């Protein structure tokens, strides 16, 4: 259908997070999906979940103060991640609501539209079965199924679109009947090995015809759809049709995660239109992020409230402190970065980082780990070392020295 | 054309039935689900006598006290002693400053959703024992203390009256349910239910104007206009009432000199609202301007309010509202678990307390356990903090 | 005729007055029409009202300079009533010159159209007679006058009227003849004593017939005339009848008075409008209030004037100072209160409601009546006792005590 | 198009012109003015510069404490330039108002500073604009058109062409100028420079005083451009003879007599507190003599007056020392 | 119907390339460029950086008191991506404009430091135009007697480059865009800098800035160097230390011998103390000063006594605010 309008890059950072990582009894294991360490806040996180799960939370928010990364970003999107298989997720800061061209009304609008989400399911008569011939000509390509081998034409963009998925003989995988495209599922069961097994990343034969009836899933949110129509009308238009859809039967409106750093930069206009709208039967779970203390809150004037959140909303919402990571965790996040990033690193080197990550931020060790690289493949090796960490700690510097240095 | 059709949704004061002070101006100290705070609710009867007899025109109540002693559970009371039918607004002071509208259609929409209209609908219900099953499309014989008339009803209807209770019952409303009860059916055969259903102006405007719409608020003048008159119009023609309701604005202070004036013209007139405003704030600036009045409300404006004071809670109290809300929540607690949330309520806060409650419930659930205990209340007292103890930290941290 | 807009609920604490209070000689009275204490302003207020009667306020204004509750408003409706009968009185505190729909300017000519009464004196059809019987039949009546009973169909909504104004055989009342409506004058002359006189509270027999052309004086305020269009345009219309009305010479323009509380929170733009409007020939006494020293004019940041009003007004404005209330005179006032608002009070109750009333203000005190009348009457009594007002003093309270509390 | 504040409420009807005379040599009792000598010889040899033309681009300032005679001066060089001469006589906050900008007003009272004299019928400018703009209360019912004024202007042209026509400049007065901003400021400087430009006479009472509208201190709260260009003349306060000479011609002019201890307590009084209070006792004490058919105003009359209407120390002073509690 | 087609001043035309060079080590003489080892060190990392790809959702920031070079080292970082890179070198306060809003003012510096390659054969000779020349195309006292280029032209133009981009004879070449005391910036203005560097196209963002903890504009809180922290965790921060004098005399002989003026080494050693403790700009302004007073006396070379003439008649900033400050004070 329409693309993705998902800011990559502010969910790149937290890209090995894999969910909370409790177990039946609900305790923290300390290592679990890319989260390690911080036991306590994951818990409340996991109970945070269960309340979702029930809809006990009908009005109240969830609110995480401490200092900068202790991973309240990572938390969130770890609650967004555990509440469902593609629940959305949009990390904003306060900031962005103050634009010089788009009312404060419109970037809220947004950025609450880019959270909820829709699941589109629908059964398609679509070439579900298994690669077992592939011939180049038009495409002429063979796809066994219950019924068997069925040869099918295909366009060159098709096949392009099956190198792209990277896609061998023996793959089950549903490529489209009513416009063509090509989405990896997984491999066949007809060449299943010991490990692999049905129901799983090996799939069995498709059962029916070549035009398997199957229930695909498609996972979208009414931002995209907004930009899928090449004005308040056009909003409108999107409400009418996504309401058809659901009582069609064939829509399913999820409630997504709202992250909103930098909270007390919110103008207490846009608190009260916060407060309007956590009080719709859906809504996301909106997520605040705090590090600034009894604050004055912005639109007024000597007047001081916690965390610079009126005490109207303030008091319909949940309070998890998130501590300061110690060196020995400190290494073990900056390892998973690295490794998730394939930027192999020695244990002094990562020693080294842990000990800068703990004197300043750990966001700043996280961005001292491309230049790390950079300046370890032109001196010509592989692997990053102590000198080299040391060289590009002494060459760049963060916020708080450099400011230090400029004063003097 | 005019078609018809927040507090309660949360149900935080779901157990507040009245002010309970009776006995001719005497508080009860268990009266209707509200403990303590003997003298503010003596005094919130003393609004509800004046309010009854008509001497509260021009005037407006003041509940000033730290937050967490319940001046909302006082307005609510007093409200819902006023009538069992009493349209309740609860604002806040900062929640009139929006994107969307301005401070005028704010404080217009709570004004209008505090006053309400009963509107007196006499549907014709059709009463009376079943002798007989009528078959069917036909008619069915109704008897009661007057007459026995055959009623032309449909044949799914009469099946569904087979499933009912024959005879005890068969009290149908005009092409609506039938209520089974009794043999109810007495006097004449076709009676008159006056269905006094009461909704504030609000609603009308909204379903009157224009799921998800929410998401994607001004009231035009025309409809305001049209509904003002037509109200008018069938108070005069006798179709409904008007009941003046009970608006709220807890945290006063937070209002301007702007809006006060608004406040000021508007509830200087004869279907007016009693106004309550709530405080926890001593001498302070009136915003939009630079003197300094009590409890940020200016002068012209205060010399008109009865002014109220609710007093801190103690153990017994604390423990009483915790076990109410306990009951109205479908929790199950401990005796000792109970001093415990009593003694964290009245170290940081009683609104603390009640939030907690659902907290230690799921976290019980969780475990397969039946009665919350205190090891469950000190897990959720170490996940979620409160106020004081989350800016103590993080201030800690930013001592530098 | 149109009806009055008049803020009844803001003169409704200040109905004992009648006048001045004043003797011949201009002195003062301890306790005359409706007035206690505070003769040194009332003879001030005396002087301004024979200036004003001179035509001595060619452009001036008042200003009373007193604590609150002193009775400025008290005075200033003192000088409004002894003006004349039915001179117009539009009292205001400059906040709502603060509004939201209306701007500024609209407020403050609504406030000053409130104070230029108009006496219009129309020649109408009048039915001035004894009404000698009433037989239901249009409830045909019997009108007596020097010619004699003439029998007239009624309507009912006029006998409606005189039923409210409770007229009964023998009582020289008027009627109208072309519009149709009853005012009570008083009774026939048939049983006239020694204090029944004539063209008073008993009427004589009319001379001349039941039919006559007769002056009705009536009192009316410009905004009346603007409430009875339903803009600039209709006032204009409005100005326009009024002067067709005064160069006719049936009707007279009568100044009023205009009072303003807290004239410190007016701007420095309103202040400009006030200069140039009490100038004109047809102004009204414009007369502020003030309880603060000197004070900063809202509208710039830093320069300080006398009770906020700027340094050019403040030429032409006259100052009077009022006083505090001793316990006695406090007494009595709040006795006057209590007898024009049908409660009875006691002895030590008075002196307790007294002592109250030096304690924090007279207003508070004044408001203290109506609850402690309540109070006694759900408790069984008849008339207020000091159990009653102490009970009554520790239900509420002021804004003074309140504050306090709340400061800790 | 159709043709034909400080006299009409008075406390100036008395000055007929300085009467220093004498070829600029003050005279002590002159025509209605009463001392300040070294001021009124200034305003003469402002007059004197008015009447060469060496006056154009430059403007008049008056300070001084209040009450001691700046609208006097005003007033008397108005008179002394001629028998019919406009006197405009503004205040620094009558500029800001609700229904004119600061533009707007400001040019109203420029044209109600440049007479028009016709044969001799002398009318203020703005007059004749506003005789030109279509109910007894019209002054409650400003923006009086700006291609109305255009056309006027069109037609004083004419009419000094062809000679119907004669042009006076006037005088605008602008008293306590701290209150203009820098705004109003540009727009006295950029409206000096014209032919049919008037004398500009400041007054104020005020020293170093920040300049509203900006951030800097500047002496009397006037932009530096435009106080290099200012001829400041400074008024001392009265003495006790100035001022009962005073008090004795105003009483004369409002028809009061009174006897010579109570000129000598109401001097006093004046002395304390200000001309102008001391002036707004006499018609209060006047009156209540009335009342007590009395025809010569004793001294107790003047104790009852001064005791009923308080003045503005006293009453400024009274509630601050309300506030201490 | 569409047609087509900081170095006006010259104060950095001896700047050709960063000259480090060798594998990512800086060159003491190199080109044009001299010292500052660790900042052309870590320039040289953010040009690989800019180079592979991995720059994108990330900017620079040089913070150093006036008179370092860091506009210096932009344009050197600008050159050495390649001799048709376009380079903006705006000024925080350049964004307040009578005729442009801050939005209006801001894109077109963005737009501006977006190149495009024109291949046009005739041989394909390239042309490299920035996006900001090709809007003001399509619209001698024009620059005196509004500049606001309209939505409708900008929308066509970016479809254009599209279908000229797709066609296969344009290119795009991401430039480099500098804002000069970026402290001066709003928070509004820092908000549109965060959204516009969220794109495929976008240019390399340097910010330089002099100061520390300041207030941001728009806001009443204290942050480093006035800068929103959302924007501050994105930027690679590189710090330049103040010259010392030997630097100071081979940059003033470079700008010497760029200006075509002959001095004395005495004059030298004079001038180098000039920049040495009042700012190296004010000697770089005296030297024309000097050269045009040495033609005066019908002289070819500059001597000494021509710097002591001319640092009397014209004065350093220091020098000139103390003056009228204690001036002031003294009033
Ligand atoms: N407990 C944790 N487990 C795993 N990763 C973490 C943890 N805490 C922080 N991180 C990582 O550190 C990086 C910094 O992001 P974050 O901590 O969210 O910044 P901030 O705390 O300022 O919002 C993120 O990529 C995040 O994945
Ligand atoms: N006297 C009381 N009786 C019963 N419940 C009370 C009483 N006082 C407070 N509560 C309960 O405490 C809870 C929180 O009090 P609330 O009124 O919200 O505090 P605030 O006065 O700050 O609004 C409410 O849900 C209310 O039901
Ligand atoms: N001298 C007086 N004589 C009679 N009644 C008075 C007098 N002074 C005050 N009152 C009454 O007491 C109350 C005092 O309030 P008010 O005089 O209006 O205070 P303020 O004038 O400061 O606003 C009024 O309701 C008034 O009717
Ligand atoms: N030299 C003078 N001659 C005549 N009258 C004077 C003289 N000085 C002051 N007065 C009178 O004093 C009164 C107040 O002076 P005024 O000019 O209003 O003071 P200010 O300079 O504050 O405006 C005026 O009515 C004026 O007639
Ligand atoms: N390393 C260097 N190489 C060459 N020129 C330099 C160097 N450092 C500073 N300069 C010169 O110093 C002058 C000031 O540099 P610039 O960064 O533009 O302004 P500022 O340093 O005052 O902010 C420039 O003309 C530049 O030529």
């Amino acid at each position: 259908e329409v693309k993705s309008t998902t800011k990559t890059q502010r969910i790149a950072s937290h890209s090995h997070v894999k969910g909370l990582g409790l177990d039946e009894s609900g305790l923290a294991k300390q290592a679990a999906s890319g989260l390690v360490g911080q036991e306590n806040a994951r818990e409340a996180c996991g109970v945070i979940v269960e309340l979702i799960k029930s809809k006990k939370m009908a009005g109240r928010a969830v609110l995480l103060a401490g200092p900068p990364g202790t991973g309240k970003t990572a938390l969130a999107l770890a609650i967004a991640q555990e509440l469902g298989s593609k629940v959305p997720f949009c990390p904003m800061v306060g900031s962005e609501v103050y634009s010089t061209e788009i009312k404060k009304t419109e970037v809220l609008m947004e950025n609450f539209r880019r959270a909820i989400g829709l699941r589109i399911k629908e059964t398609k008569e679509v070439y579900e079965g298994e690669v077992t011939e592939l011939t180049p000509c038009h495409v002429i390509i063979g796809l066994k199924t219950a019924k068997g081998t069925k040869q099918l034409k295909l366009d060159p963009s098709i096949f392009e679109s099956l190198q792209k998925e990277r896609v061998e003989a023996g793959d089950v995988i549903y490529i489209e009947a009513n416009s063509g495209a090509v989405k990896r599922q997984g491999r066949c069961d007809t060449y299943a090995t010991e490990f692999d097994l049905e129901a799983e990343e090996y799939v069995p034969l498709p059962k029916g015809d070549v035009h398997k009836k199957k229930e695909i899933i498609q996972d979208v949110t009414l931002h995209d759809l907004d930009v899928a129509n090449a004005t308040d009308k056009l909003r409108g238009e999107i409400n009418k049709v996504v309401n058809k859809y659901i009582d069609q039967g064939i829509a399913e409106l999820v409630p997504g995660v709202l992250f909103v750093d930098e909270v007390h930069m919110l103008d207490i206009e846009c608190f009260t239109y916060l407060h309007r709208a956590l009080e719709s039967s859906i809504a996301p779970i909106v997520i605040f992020a705090s590090n600034r203390g009894n604050c004055v809150i912005r639109g007024t004037e000597d007047i001081t409230s916690p965390h610079g959140i009126p005490l109207d909303l303030l008091d319909r919402v949940m309070i998890i402190r998130t501590m300061l990571y110690t060196p020995q965790e400190m290494k073990q996040i900056i390892k998973i970065r690295a490794q998730t990033e394939g930027i192999n690193i020695s244990e002094e080197a990562l020693n080294h980082l842990g000990e800068i990550g703990t004197k300043t931020t750990l966001r700043y060790s996280v961005q001292l780990l491309t230049p790390a690289n950079l300046l370890a493949k032109i001196n010509g090796k592989d692997s990053i070392e102590k000198e080299h960490v040391e060289e590009i700690s002494e060459l760049f510097y963060d916020a708080k020295s450099s400011a230090k240095i400029l004063a003097d | 054309k005019v078609p018809e059709i927040r507090i309660e949704r949360i149900g935080a004061h779901s157990h507040i039935r009245g002010l309970g002070l009776d006995d001719a101006l005497e508080p009860r100290q268990a009266s209707q689900g509200m403990v303590g705070q003997l003298a503010a609710r003596r005094a919130a009867g003393v609004v509800l006598e004046m309010i009854r007899e008509g001497k509260i025109a021009g005037r407006a109540v003041l509940i000033a006290g730290q937050p967490g002693t319940g001046k909302t559970a006082i307005a609510m009371g007093m409200a819902q002693a006023l009538g069992p039918d009493t349209p309740f607004t609860a604002i806040a002071g900062s929640e009139i400053f929006s994107l969307e509208m301005s401070k005028t259609e704010a404080l217009t929409q709570a004004f209008r959703r505090s006053i309400g209209v009963r509107i007196k609908e006499e549907t014709e219900i059709i009463e009376g024992e079943v002798v007989e099953i009528q078959i069917d499309v036909g008619k069915l014989t109704l008897k009661t203390t007057e007459m026995e008339t055959i009623y032309d009803l449909g044949t799914k209807m009469i099946e569904s009256l087979t499933k009912d209770k024959v005879q005890a019952g068969d009290v149908i409303t005009i092409d609506k349910a039938t209520g089974k009860i009794s043999k109810c059916p007495d006097g004449e055969l076709q009676k008159r239910k006056e269905v006094v259903h009461t909704v504030s102006l609000h609603e009308i405007d909204v379903i009157n104007s224009r799921f998800l719409a929410l998401f994607s608020g001004e009231i035009k003048s025309e409809v305001r206009e049209q509904i003002n008159a037509k109200v008018a119009e069938w108070r005069e023609e006798g179709k409904a009432e008007i009941i003046p309701g009970v608006l709220f604005i807890d945290e006063v202070h937070m209002l301007d000199i702007e809006s006060f004036s608004f406040l000021n013209r508007a509830l200087e007139s004869d279907m007016a609202p009693v106004l309550i405003m709530a405080t926890n704030r001593g001498i302070t600036r009136i915003r939009g301007t630079s003197y300094q009045s009590p409890h940020g409300i200016p002068i012209d404006l205060l010399d008109r309010l009865l002014i109220v004071s609710t007093t801190p809670y103690s153990e017994k109290d604390t423990k009483q509202i915790l076990r109410i809300r306990c009951e109205e929540e479908d929790v199950e607690m401990s005796e000792d678990a109970y001093t415990v949330l009593t003694r964290i309520g009245l170290e940081t806060s009683l609104r603390y307390a009640i939030q907690l409650i659902t907290a230690a419930s799921l976290v019980c659930r969780k475990r397969k356990g039946t009665e919350v205990q205190v090891d469950d209340i000190k897990r959720v007292y170490s996940l979620f903090l409160d106020e004081s103890r989350s800016t103590q930290y993080m201030k800690e941290y930013q001592d530098a």
